[PDB]
């Protein structure tokens, strides 16, 4: 069921990072197109630009993050260890989702509570 | 590469109606004539392939579906006109108070 | 806009659909390796799906 | 080209295809049975296969000059 | 009784069917001599090495 | 080539439909994207097709939307937003639907490349067809009102429905 592949620790960690990058960058543009624009910005188009490209380039940072660690701590999990399970995974999950949103969200209960819903969600997996 | 030309033509004002809808989020007016856009791409879609295959129903559908458009345009028009003879102006900020 | 402008967009898209004409070409030209790479990737699904019944 | 009605007046050109593989699927209970009339109908609406065929050979005259 | 290392050699030749393909298909385009210098060398590598990093992680369980 | 500048024209046409600032221009370059389509249906043979674009596209409903679009003297600053910070999304989205549409008749319906032979030497004329050909016309005329009158009928009664909703959304009788 799973035997199409070649693999690499190193390739995995990139090959992610990259794709998170891209979604990313496609849910910054979705949002800054969601919003409206200031009013003192109404009627001059530069800054609205600006404004969405910088989101697109902040979510796409956090969403590589993201996407980078999660696999590298699994792979670097399941590389020392050398088992293979959903345990192995849990744990880049919530490493994943502590570090890089409570880096962003500054809050301690906020990284708790984003470790613990990505564990839970690669564990289902 | 007739149909390849052909096809192309019409997806170009499809797409043109989809951009359309995206880049007037002020001007409800646009967005239907959007929609007539994207409508009259498909029709042209209809008529190619009816050509393509040697087959009548495209053309059958083609003016069915021009009828269509033509009571979609009445009725649309209608509506715009109440919504701005209620409200005094046609500004997308008038229009959503429902919401939730 | 301009009248000028007007003519210098549609010169703009005359140069776009000249282009499309040549990826059309190119499209057209690499129908046999897509052929070719198909033949494998569903060949190796069979050989694939024959010998994991073997067992 | 399923309908019969041609654009000029006359039958589709891929009525006859059309009509082929609908009476063999009507009573062969396997689809596959009639894969070769199926795909005959289809290679008469688009001619995919004989312009694929025809691009080799103008491929082949491009590569031996 | 039976080679562990051997059963599992077989049994993990569908995670390596690509490379295996690649392996047959050179062993046909070879089969004129040409002077005996063509090989398969190095698509037999690559088949072995897709086989045994199959095998690895499941012959030491089977043994003692 | 003629087809590339009819789509040039298209193309610019319904840029200029979704872009104008004033919706009267808006509603004109609307019948300039109308009389292009006209001019391919003529290319296609499709004369009936090309005759009644012009004469309901441009003769009835382009005449609808002009007459309440310059009666509601819509002002600039009602609709005016810009349009610098949609270039983003507008890319991915367009880009998405180019790459997988204007390329999903590439492998089903395969172009014929022109080669450096003359190929109109092996079209086969078959004359008894040309004997009494049919118009465009009298070909969906023949079907119309017998094999298909259902949808005919139906057609009748969505006319029906916008003739009604319109009189019952508008009327202020003096």
């Amino acid at each position: 069921r799973y035997l199409e592949e070649e693999d690499g620790p190193l390739m995995k960690t990139i090959k992610g990072s990259i794709t998170g990058f891209g979604a990313g960058t496609i849910y910054g543009t979705i949002l800054a197109t969601w919003k409206d624009v200031p009013r003192v910005e109404r009627n001059v188009a530069l800054p609205g630009l600006i404004r969405t490209l910088k989101m697109m380039g902040t979510h796409g940072l956090t969403f590589a993050a993201i996407g980078g660690v999660y696999i590298g701590v699994e792979q670097l999990v399941q590389n020392f260890r050398s088992k293979r399970d959903f345990y192995n995974g849990a744990i880049g999950g919530f490493v994943a989702g502590a570090s890089v949103l409570g880096y962003r969200a500054r809050s301690i209960p906020t990284a708790i509570a984003a470790g613990a819903t990505l564990a839970v969600t690669s564990a289902l997996i | 590469m007739d149909l390849i030309k052909y096809f192309t033509f019409s997806m170009i004002i499809f797409i043109l109606g989809i951009w359309g809808i995206l880049l007037n989020r002020r001007n409800i007016l646009i967005m239907l004539m959007s929609i007539e856009l994207m409508l009259l791409a498909v029709n042209l879609n209809f008529l190619v392939f009816s050509v393509s295959l040697d087959d009548m129903m495209g053309q059958v559908f083609a003016l069915l579906v021009l009828t269509v458009a033509a009571a979609e345009s009445a009725i649309g028009l209608a509506i715009f006109v109440i919504t701005f003879r209620v409200r005094g102006t046609i500004a997308v900020e008038f229009i959503n108070s429902i919401q939730g | 806009v301009k009248v000028l402008t007007y003519f210098g967009m549609t010169l703009a898209a005359f140069a776009f659909w000249q282009s499309m004409d040549k990826v059309h070409v190119w499209i057209a030209l690499h129908q046999d390796e897509k052929q070719e790479r198909m033949e494998k990737e569903a060949e190796v699904r069979r050989v694939r799906a024959e010998l994991l019944r073997k067992a | 080209m399923a309908s019969g009605w041609g654009i000029t007046g006359n039958k589709g050109r891929c009525y006859d295809f059309w009509m082929d593989f609908s009476e063999c699927m009507s009573h062969c209970r396997e689809p596959k049975d009639c894969t070769l009339l199926r795909e005959d109908y289809l290679e008469c609406l688009h001619h995919s296969k004989e312009f694929q065929r025809r691009n080799r050979i103008y491929k082949e005259e491009q590569r031996k000059l | 009784v039976v080679d562990p290392k051997k059963y599992l050699e077989e049994s993990c030749k569908p995670k390596c069917v690509k490379p295996l393909l690649e392996y047959q298909a050179c062993v046909k385009r070879i089969q004129g001599d040409d002077s005996g210098h063509k090989h398969c060398t190095g698509q037999y590598f690559d088949y072995w090495q897709c086989i045994d990093k199959c095998v690895a992680p499941k012959l030491f369980a089977k043994l003692k | 080539m003629i087809l590339s500048v009819l789509s040039s024209l298209a193309l610019v046409s319904g840029l200029m439909v979704v872009r104008a600032k004033n919706p009267v221009h808006s509603v004109l370059f609307f019948i300039l994207v109308f009389c292009d389509t006209s001019g391919l249906l003529l290319l296609l043979g499709l004369d009936f097709f090309a005759m009644i674009f012009l004469v309901v596209y441009i003769g009835a409903i382009a005449v609808l939307f002009l007459f309440v679009v310059m009666m509601f003297h819509i002002q600039i600053a009602e609709i005016h937003e810009e349009v610098l910070r949609y270039l983003p999304v507008s890319g991915i989205i367009g880009l998405i639907f180019w790459w997988e549409m204007f390329f999903i008749l590439d492998n089903e319906s395969i172009p014929l490349l022109p080669t450096q032979r003359n190929t109109t030497s092996l079209r086969y004329t078959v004359y008894a067809g040309k004997v009494r050909s049919w118009t465009n016309l009298e070909t969906l005329g023949n079907l119309l009102y017998t094999y298909y009158f259902v949808w005919f009928l139906v057609s009748s009664l969505i006319l029906l429905v916008a003739m009604i909703g319109a009189i019952v959304l508008t009327m202020h009788r003096t």
